[PDB]
DNA sequence: ATATATATATATATATATATATATATATAT
DNA sequence: ATATATATATATATATATATATATATATAT
């Protein structure tokens, strides 16, 4: 079988990036540049596109990886510019379907460095349409402008064959992505989402993540309900015996 | 995947324990015979006719029959529940004894079925593991393993149900007693029940409502409404990606140095980094010297070790050129 | 002596009010929640210090009352310091039906676990379908849209009763529930074998039930 | 009931041990520093095997502990675990939580990561006894095995026609040398795993695609300029 | 005895899962999932998934196709098992 | 056991009414002489008693007491509408200094209605009544009725003391400062209040 | 006792003039790896200087304590940052020991090439040294 | 520099601030059986050549523990290197470390 | 039909108590 | 005159309980 692939990553109105699309590689994509180039920003934007759960997203420095820094800030807000921003993934499914998943990010006005995230998906987009252009409107002389979610919905609905969906919960977002062969595990419960984010977070910083090795049992071995049922049966028996004894 | 198969198909529209014992005995005989035949061994045709035709069909059919007996018992449990439920409607206080008997007989029957099931489950499992052991006598017996893996679960599955059903029934039973201890104890004559029924039927002839405490909820201050940042950001769109190419000069230099140095390994000649570096750096301009030295060292240290490094005698910093370049390394002797 | 609890409060009442279980129980009670045998911890807590709590709550002009079935609750007086409210007539229908199901042996196979669909089926079996529907909408004549409206109303009333402790949703399922003995209060007008019109006056006098 | 419990735990443990032991052969002697191979060690814990034996055969002998009104079932299990096998010397963790932990079958298996460091055989992998590159390689091996296991488990729910996408990251790749990066590349391609790596210097010039980013201050704001790179010119 | 295409497909899926089920027990928590999957495959939405699933399970129970047992601990607080008639109808094709 | 002074405070005959009004969210200011003095005296223990409920007994800088529910509050919580906070800020503004010459501490529903209409933006008013409305009689009547309802809701909280009669004319208490903004050195209270409201 | 200490009366913060923006409080989460590493080294040299200043009055007037710092996994830094760090250490007469897995080749100072091998069935680190380049 | 067993914790660069996870401090496995030495040589502002150092020994026992003994040497000639003092150049191929 | 309020669960960081192991000075056997 | 055992202090880090913030389901009301 032909495994699906991540074609490209698009960044809109990000810190440093206005509208930039990196075409990913079949095997390895490398990013270089002096300190502060913005590679970590690209990684963060990708992972935000993958797991938009705001509770999990925490972009600590590679130094103090997992060491509590008490900054009170997850670091995502400072990585976005004012206004609308987008982070999208084009994926070729094993069914050879081009699906553009993505999220609209937006800073929340106020002293708190808080952000709002709204996921979305597009199916059936023609292979000739690039997300960078799809998400921007050419206004002025070579001066494209970004358009909000409502405008994007209007633009896409006017097209033929493209199906756009907007999710009210990251749960359905993950469910749809899993349905299209994008995620290995079905993140039905919040614990599954936490484990998934733990895996990608350990990968990003690389190496032996303390939490992983500490819960390797939970991460590898599957949960069994028969043992739980048997223990509950024994619990009920013991409770009845105690009732009788008392 | 079977959903599409069904869609295109377009189709639409004995509880006696003596039985269970006799099927178990038949199964025991056939399983033991098949296990012994497998253990004895034979050619591919013998293996087939002794472990695939006789075993497969017979064991599948009779395990299905035993499961069918369990399903018939399930039907009987359902029927006895319904009979108890109907009886309690007709006699109320006078059906207590009838229901207790029916519960007693059903519990005893379930326990006897469980006993008969466990009377042969362990030995059948042992025989099945024996067949597993004897299966590996040929390479084409893969299918046999499937049965020896499949016919396991069914058996255990059967036994599981034999207990699970009781686990369920012994539960349900209690409830019935609780009902008798709770529903009918305070309604011995049932008059309260009929009177409640008539009240329901004729409630709105005297509509009345109960009173309940409805303490106020602690009104709180609504958190400030969250307003996002909108600025209609605009900017130049990136041009087409340019490209740059990597210089392989260092690769060429490394190949040159490796070829120039392989002679030392070939001849096992003692290599002295000082003299070699001093000679070789003369061929390049001063600014490149460092980028040479490193590479040369990288090539030299893969070739054997220096025995003097275990002597405890530090080596000196031999100069390898003008302008003040120095090297510290013992002679490389043990290749 | 001074600095001595007996000066202000009896020792056992103070011990009860300082127990870890007191706050949740008090908040639930004031919210109108009935307490049955199922909440073993809370029921035992009420039983042990039952008298202290009736006298404490008397300060609010509300009676902590234990029905003969064994379930405690609060009945506010006309001079209650805690507001008071009355269940809807549909709530009475569902509560009477729930009591029937508690006492009904036909559904014994359910083992106490019931679905809202079965409750609605039983309700329509014993009540007057269209004339009961009249309250859901004044212009109903059997329209299936109004039928779904009545089903939704029954579901909502069932949820409110769940809030009152008359019914418990299952640890994982909100579409199935288990009845509690508190439902017996819905039969307080018929637990005594006398004329209905005198028992109704007795109850309303006692504050048990106001009219509509 | 206690006997049935112990039996089902034993069966589940045996099944999981077999599955993991079969999976272990999915590794092909990765070369990271002095680490030459990575392996998963699954073993039933004797401290818990004794507990299973006591539960399955000698439940009654300790009823005095079980039927105490002071102890809940979790606490009773914890106290029983304390009673037998007393040399484990658990820490300051409370009886309740340790019992709750005892109620999960997975706990009963020691599940550890072994590495064939140099020529010392297979040793337990402790971050405190491994170089940075060795630890990074071991962590990547663990993550790839975990994702493989997740894919395998979901093989039933998913359709037969879809293979989920595979992608991981590695920031500050400069911590790895050329040999380690080549080993990582060969592993990822053998496992059809996509990788996004970052390093200030182009550490992988002759494989996959590469980009270089340069940040320019520009009229009191910032812009990132991206340029593709190619192996040869 | 009346099995439309959707009901028949749900029954066949139930039989397949029972065959591949470890200990031969089916909680309704999985029956609802199976009905959701079959209805999704058949691409028809007369009502919500839950109401259709409940109606179909009840119809099969009363049509002597499934047997229900009340167990609170079970996922969905119920355990369902194929009845002899259901087994026969399922294996007639399988 | 129990703290002795806590037992004394709970036993006091004032405790039932005050407890009911607190659990109802009412704010106890300096006007309620007996209740305010009781809370002043027994705060050190009522704070613990109401912290047992995962609620905080807060004495505002102005002085008035109230209960703030935490996320784990044991007292059924509720949230004020948007119109409720808007009206609260309007009254906080009206707790003004020229107010003394304007209404001498006694306002009428008409004052609040006119201030709300003139001061608030049209979009929020429509959001209150309904989006599709645009300057109509029925919509304005419904808005006035909702204004009266929220005024009653505030009265329940002790924010507004009605002058005793069916007619709508009341007085504003100091506790209304809860809706108010923080005061900085030299800031005009009017300006900061209006900036918050806008 | 906390009030009894004068230091507690002081608020201390670390600020960086990041790019076009003014001075911002140094938050580990709002910086890249190299920026954080460099700021850490800066604060470390600040601490060393402060300690020397404090201790001078209790030492011989002609004693200058040695100053020496480390930097492991230096490859996380670019050439520009490494050059700036070298300039800083030189200006402060401060010795550095920096580890880099062959990625960077600092031309100034001493360099030590290490290679691990098996000899006589024992692990051995062959070591070579260079210096003076530049 | 700092011969204190309480503070010495050679955790991996990764997990630079994370909890121990294990109980070992990572020092014992970096030593070899026998007597080992770690020494610095320093030239003061006064130009006194001082050899500070510590003798390390893997404490034989159930756990992985290390014994450290500090020491200082003053007045050494500039022509003698630390490796010479601590090692005997016996006739064998490899020197011998002396206690 | 959908905006909105409400209850519940989980992850995450803070703060405090406590057991463990090591370092230092003194006491006492060798 | 010495080295080991004791008592003291300290940092480490382990665990618990608390409090916060976010996501979810879902039940109400226009
Ligand atoms: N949340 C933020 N707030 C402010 N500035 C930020 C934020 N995130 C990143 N930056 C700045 O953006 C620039 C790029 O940061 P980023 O961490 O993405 O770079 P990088 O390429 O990964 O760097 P390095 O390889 O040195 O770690 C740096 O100036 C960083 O300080
Ligand atoms: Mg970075």
């Amino acid at each position: 079988i032909e495994r699906g692939k991540f074609r490209s990553l698009t960044l809109v109105n990000w810190n440093g990036f206005f509208a930039r699309t990196f075409d990913l590689d079949e095997l390895v994509t490398t990013l270089s540049g002096g300190n502060g180039a913005g590679k970590s920003t690209t990684m963060a934007a990708f992972v935000t596109a993958l797991i938009p759960d705001l509770t999990l997203l925490h972009f600590r420095n590679t130094t103090e990886a997992g060491a509590t820094s008490g900054s009170r800030d997850k670091g995502l807000h400072g990585k976005l510019r004012a206004g609308v921003c987008y982070s999208t993934l084009d994926v070729i499914n094993s069914r050879h379907q081009r699906v553009v998943v993505g999220v609209r990010l937006q800073q929340v006005a106020g002293r708190d460095r808080k952000v709002d995230i709204k996921p979305f998906m597009i199916q059936g987009l023609p292979t000739a349409i690039q997300p960078t252009q799809l998400l921007t409107e050419n206004v002025g002389e070579r001066q494209a402008r970004v358009l909000p979610l409502n405008e994007l919905k209007d633009r896409l609905d006017e097209m033929e064959g493209v199906q756009f969906k907007q999710f009210n919960s990251i749960t359905d977002y993950h469910a749809q992505m899993f349905d299209l062969g994008v995620i290995p595990k079905r993140l039905r419960s919040a614990s599954d989402r936490s484990k998934f984010y733990r895996l990608i977070e350990a990968s990003l910083y690389g190496g032996i993540s303390s939490a992983i090795t500490r819960s390797l049992r939970d991460y590898l071995l599957p949960e069994n309900s028969g043992v739980r049922k048997a223990f509950q049966d024994m619990e009920a028996a013991l409770r009845e015996n105690r009732i009788t004894l008392e | 995947e079977l959903v599409s198969w069904a869609r295109k198909n377009d189709f639409s529209i004995e509880f006696s324990t003596l039985r269970l014992s006799m099927q178990l005995s038949i199964v025991a005989n056939e399983l033991h015979r098949a296990a012994e035949a497998a253990e004895e061994g034979g050619d591919e045709f013998h293996w087939h006719r002794n472990v695939f035709a006789p075993l497969k069909y017979s064991v599948a059919e009779i395990f299905d029959s035993i499961d069918m007996s369990q399903r018939l018992m399930d039907e009987q449990q359902n029927f006895v529940k319904e009979d108890i439920a109907a009886l309690l409607n007709q006699d109320w206080q006078a059906a207590i004894a009838n229901c207790e008997q029916l519960l007693s007989e059903t519990s005893g029957t379930l326990r006897e079925l469980q006993d008969t099931l466990e009377a042969a489950g362990d030995k059948l499992q042992a025989n099945l593991l024996r067949i597993q052991d004897a299966n590996m006598g040929s390479g084409g017996s893969e299918l046999v393993d499937k049965l020896v893996f499949d016919l396991q679960s069914k058996l255990d599955r059967i036994i599981s149900w034999g207990q699970q059903a009781i686990d369920l029934w012994i539960g349900y039973d209690r409830h019935v007693h609780k009902f008798i201890r709770t529903a009918i104890d305070m309604d011995k004559n049932r008059i309260f029940s009929q009177r409640l029924r008539q009240s329901v039927q004729h409630y709105f002839d005297n509509p009345w409502t109960l009173t309940v405490a409805n303490a106020e909820r602690l009104l709180d201050m609504r958190d400030e409404e969250l307003a996002l940042r909108n600025e209609e950001v605009t900017g130049e769109l990136p041009l087409e990606l340019e490209y740059e190419e990597f210089s392989e000069i260092n690769d060429q230099l490394a190949a040159m140095i490796e070829k120039a140095l392989l002679v030392y390994q070939q001849e096992q000649r003692p290599l002295d980094l000082g003299a070699v570096l001093r000679d070789y750096l003369a061929q390049h301009p001063l600014p490149r010297h460092f980028d040479v030295a490193r590479i040369l060292v990288d090539q030299a240290v893969r070739l054997g070790v220096a025995e003097a490094d275990f002597s405890g005698l530090p080596a000196e910093w031999l100069a390898i050129n003008d302008y003040g370049a120095k090297v510290q390394a013992h002679v490389i002797d043990t290749y | 002596s001074s600095t001595h609890i007996e000066q202000f409060m009896p020792v056992k009442l103070a011990q009860a009010l300082a127990n870890s279980l007191f706050p949740e129980l008090d908040s639930q009670l004031r919210a109108g929640r009935h307490i049955g045998i199922d909440d073993l911890d809370n029921h035992a807590f009420l039983m042990d210090f039952q008298e202290q709590l009736e006298e404490f709550y008397a300060r609010y002009n509300v009676e902590l009352i234990r029905a003969p079935e064994g379930f405690f609750y609060l009945r506010p007086r006309s001079t209650t310091l805690i507001p008071r409210s009355v269940l809807s007539e549909l709530d009475m229908m569902v509560g009477k039906i729930l009591c029937y199901l508690y006492l009904s042996p036909e559904r014994l196979a359910n083992q106490g676990i019931f679905t809202s669909q079965e409750l609605y089926e039983e309700l329509i079996s014993l009540a007057d379908e269209g004339k009961l529907m009249k309250f859901v909408n004044q212009r109903s004549s059997g329209s299936d849209l109004d039928k779904q409206k009545l089903q939704e109303k029954v579901r909502t009333t069932l949820n409110r009763l769940r809030r009152l402790g008359m019914v418990y949703f299952l640890p994982n399922n909100n579409n199935k529930f288990t009845i509690t003995e508190a439902v017996f209060r819905f039969g307080a007008d018929v637990r005594s074998g006398d004329d209905p019109r005198e028992i109704q006056l007795r109850m309303i006098r006692d504050g048990e039930a106001m009219p509509v | 009931s206690s006997k049935s419990v112990a039996n089902i735990i034993r069966k589940t443990i045996q099944r999981e041990q077999n599955r993991i032991r079969m999976l272990n052969q999915g590794l092909q002697a990765v070369s990271f520093g002095q680490v030459r191979g990575v392996r998963l060690n699954v073993n039933v814990r004797e401290s818990h095997a004794i507990l299973l034996d006591v539960l399955s055969e000698q439940q009654e002998q300790h009823q005095d502990l079980f039927n105490s009104q002071r102890l809940t079932f979790s606490e009773a299990m914890a106290k029983l675990y304390q009673r037998l096998n007393p040399q484990v010397d658990m820490g300051q963790r409370l009886p309740q939580t340790i019992g709750e932990e005892l109620l999960d079958y997975r706990n009963y298996l020691e599940l550890d990561v072994e590495v064939n460091r140099g020529s010392d055989g297979w040793l337990k992998a402790e971050s405190g006894a491994l170089s940075t590159g060795e630890a990074i390689g071991t962590g990547m091996s663990i993550l790839v095995m975990v994702v493989q296991s997740w894919e395998e488990e979901s093989r039933r729910l998913r359709g037969k026609d879809i293979s989920p996408c595979r992608l991981l990251f590695l920031d500050q790749a400069a911590r790895l040398d050329a040999k380690s990066i080549a080993t990582l590349f060969e592993l990822c391609e053998r496992l059809q795993m996509q990788l996004i790596i970052a390093a200030p210097e182009n550490i992988s010039p002759e494989k996959g695609t590469t980009y270089k980013l340069v940040r320019k201050v520009f009229k009191n704001h910032e812009h990132v300029h991206v340029v593709g790179l190619r192996g040869f010119g | 005895i009346s099995l439309p295409v959707e009901r028949l497909a749900f029954l066949m899926a139930i039989a397949v899962l029972n065959s591949e089920r470890l200990d031969g027990e089916m909680s309704e928590g999985e029956l609802i999932d199976a009905f959701r999957e079959v209805c999704k495959g058949f691409e028809q939405t007369a009502e919500s998934v839950a109401v259709r699933a409940n109606n179909a399970i009840n119809d099969m129970v009363r049509q002597k196709l499934l047997n229900r047992f009340t167990s609170e601990l079970a996922d969905g607080n119920a355990i369902y098992r194929l009845t002899p008639l259901g087994i026969s109808i399922s294996d007639y094709y399988i």
